[PDB]
């Protein structure tokens, strides 16, 4: 029996008319969306949590999704490029420029990416 | 259609006259809806801009084209694309939409076709839990999902009891008529009078069905259900009246 859903970085669709019901008994299931700067698994900004034997599933509901920034002194060859929580990308300056602190790719973290696509 | 997007409220107009869409604007981006050459833009923030509901049909869904925005690094890309479905009664509306596209992940600028259909909002003066009457009320209405829109709905109140039960009919995509089983009578946060219980195949569950009570004297009942037929989970907006 699963209790209302802490979902990071989403939450539930009709949540008035849905919280006086928990808990739910395992195989119940309620469409929940994801906030600003996040997607749910299947790339999409809304989907179903179900009521598992394990919890609630999916078990991560909303990623990080970071889009690629426009580099000013850099190759805008990934400009407007959406990347999905945990995948990384090479930074392409031009001559002259650099990450910081002699990186040579950024992340896309929970927060955004790491550490911030930017030729100095 | 065209009236909804562009004239202001009016008394003389047959309610529910405006309807706040916030439930409908997902990722803090904009929602923007477009029918007969005329265009209306909805940002998530402000609550004070609403559709002009009062300008069409009762009893019908009325269908404008949508498209969810999004704003990235100055450029603003289309999040989602597709119809968006309103039903209208005198207190209540239920919102369906019916998402045809969404943002090509590869290529930000352009679009993906991927079909769903969530019922993401309602609208109107609910019920107070403590303005339910005594005895029972019958109400009778639509039910509607994906490619299906003549379903109907049966539905019946015990507010002494504070239970409610009824049915889904006539659903093209769904093989059985859906059983709406016998829920409890609740108030929300609001405290305002809603409904939750089960979706069934006769007595096989299948899903979950939930209504809030609209109008001073519960005229109205509003709402959505789901049917899970294998791993495809059918969304269905469902929405009656006292006759």
């Amino acid at each position: 029996p699963c209790d209302y859903p802490d979902i990071k970085h989403g939450g539930l669709y009709h949540e008035n008319m849905r919280r006086p019901y928990f808990p739910v008994a395992v195989g119940k299931y309620y469409s929940y969306y994801c906030d600003e700067h996040f997607e749910t698994p299947s790339g999409s900004y809304w989907d179903h949590i179900h009521c598992t034997q394990d919890g609630w599933s999916p078990a991560v509901p909303c990623l990080r999704k970071c889009y690629f920034p426009y580099l000013e002194n850099g190759y805008n060859q990934n400009h407007g490029r959406k990347f999905v929580q945990g995948k990384s990308i090479d930074v392409a300056c031009h001559p002259g420029y650099a990450l910081p602190k002699a990186q040579t790719t950024v992340t896309c973290m929970e927060n955004g990416w790491s550490p911030t696509p930017r030729c100095i | 259609l065209a009236d909804a997007l562009t004239a202001p409220l009016d008394h003389k107009d047959k309610g529910l006259k405006s309807l706040t869409l916030e439930d409908s604007i997902p990722q803090n981006g904009t929602l923007t809806l477009s029918a007969q050459g005329a265009e209306k833009t909805f940002k998530a923030g402000d609550k004070d801009n609403s559709l002009n509901t009062g300008k069409l049909k009762n009893d019908k869904i009325s269908r404008f084209d949508f498209v969810q925005k999004i704003e990235v690094d100055g450029q603003t890309i289309t999040l989602a694309s597709g119809e968006f479905q309103i039903y209208k009664q005198n207190h209540s509306a239920v919102v369906a939409l019916q998402i045809e596209k969404i943002n090509n992940p590869d290529k930000t600028d352009s679009l993906i076709n991927q079909r769903s259909f969530l019922v993401s909002g309602l609208g109107g003066e609910h019920t107070a839990f403590n303005q339910l009457p005594g005895g029972k009320a019958e109400y009778h209405g639509k039910a509607f999902s994906s490619d299906d829109p003549n379903g109907r709905l049966h539905y019946s109140i015990d507010f002494t009891k504070k239970q409610g039960y009824g049915r889904i009919e006539h659903l093209k995509t769904l093989e059985q008529n859906v059983e709406l089983a016998a829920a409890e009578l609740k108030a929300d946060e609001k405290s305002h009078a809603v409904i939750l219980g089960d979706t069934r195949y006769g007595s096989e569950e299948k899903g979950t069905y939930h209504l809030a009570l609209f109008g001073d004297r519960a005229q109205e009942i509003a709402g959505s259900a789901t049917v899970k037929i294998g791993e495809k989970v059918h969304e269905i907006g469902i929405a009656g009246k006292q006759l």
